[PDB]
């Protein structure tokens, strides 16, 4: 069938499926909407509750972070997509406030492979914003000797990637990233990164970063997945 | 790739005197994300293997005397010996492990008089 | 403590191949990778390449990509450097040095060295 972010089926509660309900994935960069019409197709009780929250684009991500109901988080995320299109897609514009914040985060974090080999393309892309066009195969020939067969190093850089993406896609995306970090199920990260690459063609640095993610997920290394809370 | 040039092929000092050697690099060896200079200092006594003296341009390896100090940043680095002893007469090299491949200096021979 | 012993000296006529051994003791051989350094009779020190014993994967200086080939036997904790088609340039002393990924390509413990003469 098809997933409704306002009504999500119980079996659809996996990183793959929940990934589809991220706000940027809704492809609404425009036509921000008054909340009343957004919730016009919902129970009158839930309408009076959501109206009672007094939501706006600044605090909505925090209300999403506070709720313990994943269906409520996904719903509020849908509300965020219709209410806050510019805030949602602000990161993909090559020069933006959000893009500058993310750039500062990337320059501040040091990947393990960067610490060992600062000359590598990905390090240059994160620090000095150069070399940001490189295929996953170049990354493989270069850094496969660094990652393959090293779970500690792989998890080390993986957590950093999860922080940087944590600040790319707030709200539901951040929840999914935290879930991935908690469960060590790092391959599920594809479902986020795969949905972010074609969105990122205008931003070269972002494109190269996500390409690096694509390479690193494919490193020959065995990881054990801790239990899930959902 | 990077080329390392050292000031003196050899320098002669008397025992007890303070000595300073230079190592200059073509490209800045400082990675701003971790703020660490990728640079190292080796001591190679006559007919022996190089011993690691200093790594990161400042930190000195365990077992290296307090006399040896290293400092510098960007492209300019210097190794400084407080009071030279007889045992120190040797060839001192520097290495950049920033770019590929790691490259070495010509070496600076401390001769004792 | 930590020790790296290398094979005895080698005299090889030009055109043949020579293989040098590096026996590691005092540490876990697969946690640190092995670096090989060509030192000519001059003061010059040249970085040949390194090999991760756990990965088996290698990385060579572009200069020595054709001349050198690095392998390892994890059982005996030994690292081998192989030089083929020796010439006049290849006459030099070859060093085997330990390296830890946490401290980029800085070598703390060095082997005894092996003089290869052509
Ligand atoms: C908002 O816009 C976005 C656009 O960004 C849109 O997302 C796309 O939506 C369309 C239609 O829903 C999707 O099209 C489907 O594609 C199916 C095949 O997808 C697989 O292959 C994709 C391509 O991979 C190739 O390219 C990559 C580089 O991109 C490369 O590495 C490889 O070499 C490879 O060759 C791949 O992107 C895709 O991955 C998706 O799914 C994984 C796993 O869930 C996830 O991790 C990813 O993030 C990504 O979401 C997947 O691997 C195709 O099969 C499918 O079905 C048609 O064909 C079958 C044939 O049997 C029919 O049965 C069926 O009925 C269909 O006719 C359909 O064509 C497209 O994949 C989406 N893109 C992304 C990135 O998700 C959103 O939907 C829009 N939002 C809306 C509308 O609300
Ligand atoms: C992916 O990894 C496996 C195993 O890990 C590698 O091999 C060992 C030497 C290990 O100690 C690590 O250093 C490496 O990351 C690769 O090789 C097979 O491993 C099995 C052990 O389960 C071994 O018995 C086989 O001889 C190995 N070779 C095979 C099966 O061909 C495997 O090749 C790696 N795949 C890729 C694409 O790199």
């Amino acid at each position: 069938t098809s997933i409704n972010c306002k009504n999500i089926q119980s079996t659809q509660l996996t990183i793959e499926h929940l990934s589809k309900c991220m706000a940027f994935y809704q492809n609404k960069t425009s036509s921000p909407v008054v909340i009343n019409e957004i919730i016009s197709d919902a129970s009158v009780d839930e309408q009076e509750l959501i109206k009672s929250l007094n939501l706006n684009c600044n605090v909505i991500d925090r209300f999403i972070s506070e709720s313990s109901v994943i269906e409520t988080q996904v719903y509020y995320e849908y509300i965020k997509s219709q209410l806050c299109p510019l805030q949602v897609h602000d990161i993909f514009t090559i020069n933006s406030a959000s893009n500058i914040q993310w750039k500062a985060l990337a320059r501040s974090f040091t990947l393990g492979v960067c610490n060992t080999n600062p000359h590598k393309h990905i390090c240059r892309c994160l620090e000095s914003m150069q070399m940001c066009t490189s295929t996953k195969t170049d990354h493989a020939r270069e850094m496969s000797i660094y990652y393959d067969g090293h779970p500690d190093r792989f998890e080390h850089d993986m957590k950093i990637i999860l922080n940087i993406m944590r600040y790319i896609v707030p709200g539901l995306g951040r929840v999914l990233l935290d879930q991935i970090k908690q469960t060590k199920d790092y391959q599920a990260l594809r479902h986020i990164q795969g949905k972010l690459s074609p969105k990122s063609q205008s931003n070269l640095q972002l494109k190269g970063f996500l390409e690096f993610v694509d390479f690193i997920l494919g490193a020959n290394v065995t990881i054990e997945k801790t239990p899930q809370t959902l | 790739d990077i080329v390392m040039t050292q000031a003196a092929s050899s320098l002669a000092v008397s025992v007890g005197e303070k000595v300073t050697m230079s190592c200059k690099s073509s490209q800045s060896l400082l990675y701003s994300s971790n703020q660490k200079n990728y640079l190292a200092w080796y001591q190679q006594k006559p007919g022996q293997s190089p011993k690691l003296l200093i790594y990161w341009a400042s930190t000195r390896e365990s077992g290296v005397p307090d006399r040896f100090t290293g400092s510098g940043s960007g492209t300019d680095f210097t190794l400084t010996i407080s009071s030279v002893k007889a045992e120190d007469l040797a060839v001192y090299y520097c290495q950049q492990y920033y770019s590929f491949p790691p490259t070495f200096g010509g070496g600076t021979k401390l001769e004792i008089k | 403590e930590v020790q790296l012993q290398q094979s005895g000296p080698e005299l090889v006529k030009p055109g043949a191949s020579v293989k040098v051994s590096c026996k590691a003791s005092g540490y876990s051989f697969t946690d640190y990778n092995m670096c090989w350094v060509k030192q000519s009779h001059g003061k010059s020190l040249e970085w040949i390449g390194y090999i991760d014993p756990y990965n088996g994967l290698t990385s060579y200086n572009p200069k020595f990509k054709g001349k050198a080939t690095l392998t390892v036997d994890k059982s005996s904790s030994t690292a081998f450097m192989h030089l083929n088609s020796l010439t006049s340039e290849d006459s030099a002393v070859y060093y085997c040095a330990r390296n830890y990924y946490g401290r980029s390509y800085a070598m703390d413990y060095w082997g005894q060295g092996t003089s290869v003469t052509v």
